[PDB]
């Protein structure tokens, strides 16, 4: 049983965002999904869940009057809407299944088992900018290093794969750092034997979904 | 809201050594305490639910203990793949509350970095700005100093650094130092060098290149 969440988005301060979470495995009630947020490198905050005897929503005090949770049972997806956005609300928002166990009097004391991959909501007034991808070309032992440089983008979520997922060993994609221009920049490197330069073509795959920008920039000597 | 005070905020130990994490609750939460592990980048996975019961699939070294308010997550011999952040959470009250979280690091033997330098690509140069990258691959411990020298002129305030999370299998770090100059500043000097200092190196190594 799996839960798949919507994509990363950018909302301007004062607007509202609606995240989706779909149960795509065994039989799963969307009314059993709860929501937990994780501000950047800052631990978890519970937002709300559904009380199973009345199927009415209960929200943490921090979000009451700003959060609305809903659940469509045939669609088997659950929604979380967060309004009046401020900068503190920049976070990764997780949906988690709260299947009932250790119940008493219509209330259950179970855990969160299946977690979604989490959607990253960035609030800001800055415009979405696409990345420019540049090659880091090679030139001890017999090992050599190559890489791609993903530069000058916003917001943060950027994914990098090598050889369209083929290359998995020895790859290091570094955390993106915020430049003085307010745009992000990161590097993705991987080490390879020197033998395979020319006799193997290395291509990195950068995806910056907020700007709808996929790029494959071939790295060679 | 039930205060959940977790300790310590961070810890580090050798592979094989025993670690414990603490979670004390405001008032009696009976047995309804759960432990989650979040490896860097992924969502938290349930690890131990209802204080003591281990969720199958998780190794035997992990273990839960407690009742009432004082709870302890013990892992018996910590492995490299246990680098993660661990959270306690109570399921007694309707308003679920979490612990502060505990980052777990692994201490290992020293390992010298492999160092690579990368000049700016011809296409980036065509757009006014030029960045030079130095790479420190698979080194432990984290502490390392990289210095940039343009024509032996030691730079400052024009570089930034990224460092990866601890590797889940070899427990090393990797570091990227990106030196950004204006294209004009780049074409006025010829020699570019990256000097890295570390505990695994008898004396500093510098990787360098000339522009041609």
């Amino acid at each position: 049983v799996q839960l798949v969440q919507s994509g990363a988005e950018v909302k301007k301060p004062g607007s509202s965002v609606k995240v989706s979470c779909k149960a795509s495995g065994g039989t799963f009630s969307s009314y059993a999904i709860s929501w937990v947020r994780q501000a950047p490198g800052q631990g978890l905050e519970w937002m709300g869940g559904f009380v199973p005897i009345s199927l009415t929503a209960r929200y943490a005090q921090k979000f009451q009057g700003r959060v609305t949770m809903t659940a469509d049972e045939s669609t088997s997806t659950a929604y979380m809407e967060l309004s009046s956005l401020r900068s503190e609300d920049t976070a990764v928002y997780y949906c988690a299944g709260a299947l009932p166990r250790f119940c008493s009097g219509g209330r259950c004391s179970g855990w969160f088992d299946p977690w979604g991959q989490g959607t990253l909501v960035t609030v800001s007034s800055a415009s979405t900018k696409g990345p420019s991808v540049f090659p880091l070309a090679p030139s001890s032992g017999g090992t050599a290093a190559l890489g791609c440089l993903v530069k000058d983008y916003f917001p943060e979520p950027v994914t990098v794969s090598w050889n369209s997922g083929a290359l998995t060993s020895g790859v290091h994609t570094f955390p993106a750092v915020l430049q003085s221009s307010g745009l992000y920049s990161l590097s993705s490197v991987v080490t390879v034997p020197s033998s395979s330069l020319g006799t193997q073509t290395y291509i990195c795959n950068v995806n910056h979904k907020p700007s709808n920008t996929k790029v494959d920039k071939r790295v060679e000597p | 809201d039930i205060q959940m005070t977790q300790s310590p905020s961070s810890l580090s130990a050798s592979v094989g050594d025993r670690v414990t994490i603490t979670c004390r609750a405001g008032q009696n939460i009976n047995n309804y305490l759960n432990w989650y592990q979040q490896k860097p980048g992924k969502a938290p996975k349930v690890l131990i639910y209802a204080a003591s019961n281990l969720q199958s699939g998780v190794p035997s070294r992990f273990s839960g203990s407690g009742s009432g308010t004082d709870f302890t997550l013990t892992i018996s011999s910590l492995q490299p793949e246990d680098f993660a952040t661990y959270y306690c959470q109570q399921s007694h009250s309707t308003v679920r509350t979490f612990g502060q979280g505990t980052k777990v690091e692994i201490k290992r033997t020293v390992a010298a970095p492999s160092v690579f330098i990368f000049p700016p690509s011809d296409e980036q140069l065509k757009s006014g700005t030029a960045s030079v990258v130095c790479l420190l691959n698979n080194f432990y411990p984290r502490e390392a100093k990289v210095q940039w020298k343009v024509d032996n002129a030691l730079q400052s305030g024009n570089s930034q650094e990224s460092v990866t999370e601890q590797d889940s299998k070899d427990s090393t770090y990797s570091l990227s130092s990106t030196l950004t100059l204006s294209k004009a500043d780049y074409e006025k000097h010829k020699v570019y060098a990256c000097e890295v200092t570390h505990q695994g190196l008898s004396s500093p190594v510098t990787k360098s290149f000339n522009r041609g």
